[PDB]
C-alpha cells in the first residue's frame, strides 16, 4: 500500500472531477491513519475503525477532492445539498471510511484561489459514484439559448474564492473517501 | 414561473458573497492604515 | 434653546453637573481598579467574551483575535479611530476600536461585541436577509 501520493499530495483534485485511485494487493495499515491525530474527521460506516487492520477485501478505492469546511457533512450516506446532489454521491449502504482535514495554508492564497470549482446546476442528481465533467450550458425557463448566457441560462461551474482570512467553515478542507469493496 | 426565480437567486447568492467580501476587505485596509494608495 | 447642553438640545446629558441630586455622593466609577490590577488591552474583551458565554452564546470565532485591531498600533499609524463592528463576509468578523483602560471602553466593548453576536447568529440565512429585522 503506497499511501504516499494518495495522501501527502502537493495538489489535490477539484470537487466536481474527483480523483479515483484503485489501491490493490498490498499490506494496508489503517492504524497509521487512525491514530495520526492530524485528521479533523475520521468516520467509518460499514466497519468501526479499529477492526480494519484485521480484515481483508478485494479492492480499496480512494477518492480525493477539496471542499469548503462546512460541506464535510454532506460526504456521508444519505445527504442532500449542492455537493452530494451533483458533485459526489455516496451510496446508501456505504462500507468504507471518510477522512478529512483542514488545509488552509496550502490551498488558500491572498487575492483568492479561483482554481477550485464546483458544479452548482445539473438536470438530475447523481447516481452513487457517478462522475460528470461536462460543461454544456444550462437551461432556464423554456427557451433555446444556443450556447450563450443571458436571461434564465448560465454556465454550470462556480469557483470557491478561497482567502487566508476566511472564518473556519469557509477555509478549504481536503477529503479522502476510502471505499472497501468485495466483488 | 417561480422556479426560475429560485435559480436566479442562487447564481446571485454566489457572485455577491465574493464581490461583497473584497469590496469590504479593501475598506478595512483603508480604515486601519491610511495612504492614498489605499483610497 | 441655547441652555440645554449642546447645539440642538438633542441630549440633555451635559446638564448633569447642574442638575445632580446628591453631589456629595460619587457616582460609581471603576477606572482606578482597572489600572491597579494591570489589565491589558486584552482583558477587556476576554471578560466580555466570558459574559456572553455565561448566558449561552458561542465563543469568538478564533479568527477574531488575530485579524482585529483592538488598539491603535505600535506604529504612529494613521487609522480612523472609531468603535465599530465589521461583518466582511465569509464568516469573518472583526472589531475595530482604539481601546483605553477605562470603564467607558469597558462598556462599549460589551456594546460592540453585541453587534458581533447578532451577526454570528443570522449567518445561515441567504445574503439579502442578513440584516436586523428592522432598522
Ligand atoms: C506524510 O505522511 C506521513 C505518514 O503519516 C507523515 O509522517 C509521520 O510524521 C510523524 C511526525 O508527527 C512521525 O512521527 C514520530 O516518529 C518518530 C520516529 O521517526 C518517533 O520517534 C516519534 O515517537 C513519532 N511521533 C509521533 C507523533 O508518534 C512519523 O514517523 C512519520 N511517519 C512515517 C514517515 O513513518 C508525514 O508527516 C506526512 N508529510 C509531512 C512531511 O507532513
Ligand atoms: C499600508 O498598507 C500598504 C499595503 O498593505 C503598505 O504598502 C506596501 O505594502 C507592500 C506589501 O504588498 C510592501 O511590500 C511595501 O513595502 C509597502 N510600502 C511601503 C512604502 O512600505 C504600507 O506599508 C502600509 N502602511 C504602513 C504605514 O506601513
Ligand atoms: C469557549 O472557549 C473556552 C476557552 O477559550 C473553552 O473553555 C470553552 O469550552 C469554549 N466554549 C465552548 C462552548 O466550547
Amino acid at each position: 500500500c503506497p499511501f504516499g501520493e494518495v495522501f501527502n499530495a502537493t495538489r489535490f483534485a477539484s470537487v466536481y472531477a474527483w480523483n479515483r485511485k484503485r489501491i490493490s494487493n498490498c499490506v494496508a495499515d489503517y492504524s497509521v491513519l487512525y491514530n495520526s491525530a492530524s485528521f479533523s474527521t475520521f468516520k467509518c460506516y460499514g466497519v468501526s475503525p479499529t477492526k480494519l487492520n484485521d480484515l481483508c477485501f478485494t479492492n480499496v478505492y480512494a477518492d480525493s477532492f477539496v471542499i469548503r469546511g462546512d460541506e464535510v457533512r454532506q460526504i456521508a450516506p444519505g445527504q442532500t445539498g449542492k455537493i452530494a446532489d451533483y458533485n459526489y454521491k455516496l451510496p446508501d449502504d456505504f462500507t468504507g471510511c471518510v477522512i478529512a482535514w483542514n488545509s488552509n495554508n496550502l490551498d488558500s492564497k491572498v487575492g483568492g484561489n479561483y482554481n477550485y470549482l464546483y458544479r452548482l446546476f445539473r438536470k438530475s442528481n447523481l447516481k452513487p459514484f457517478e462522475r460528470d465533467i461536462s460543461t454544456e450550458i444550462y437551461q432556464a425557463g423554456s427557451t433555446p439559448c444556443n450556447g450563450v448566457e443571458g436571461f434564465n441560462c448560465y454556465f454550470p461551474l462556480q469557483s470557491y474564492g478561497f482567502q487566508p482570512t476566511n472564518g473556519v467553515g469557509y477555509q478549504p478542507y481536503r477529503v479522502v473517501v476510502l471505499s472497501f469493496e468485495l466483488l | 414561473i417561480e422556479e426560475q426565480a429560485k435559480t436566479f437567486l442562487d447564481k446571485f447568492n454566489h457572485e455577491a458573497e465574493d464581490l461583497f467580501y473584497q469590496s469590504s476587505l479593501a475598506s478595512w485596509n483603508y480604515n486601519t492604515n491610511i495612504t492614498e494608495e489605499n483610497v | 434653546a441655547h441652555l440645554l447642553g449642546d447645539m440642538w438640545g438633542r441630549f440633555w446629558t451635559n446638564l448633569y453637573s447642574l442638575t445632580v441630586p446628591f453631589g456629595q455622593k460619587p457616582n460609581i466609577d471603576v477606572t482606578d481598579a482597572m489600572v491597579d490590577q494591570a489589565w491589558d488591552a486584552q482583558r477587556i474583551f476576554k471578560e466580555a467574551e466570558k459574559f456572553f458565554v455565561s448566558v449561552g452564546l458561542p465563543n469568538m470565532t478564533q479568527g477574531f483575535w488575530e485579524n482585529s485591531m483592538l488598539t491603535d498600533p505600535g506604529n504612529v499609524q494613521k487609522a480612523v479611530c472609531h468603535p465599530t463592528a465589521w461583518d466582511l463576509g465569509k464568516g469573518d468578523f472583526r472589531i475595530l476600536m482604539c481601546t483605553k483602560v477605562t470603564m467607558d471602553d469597558f462598556l462599549t466593548a460589551h456594546h460592540e461585541m453585541g453587534h458581533i453576536q447578532y451577526d454570528m447568529a443570522y449567518a445561515a440565512q441567504p445574503f439579502l436577509l442578513r440584516n436586523g429585522a428592522n432598522e
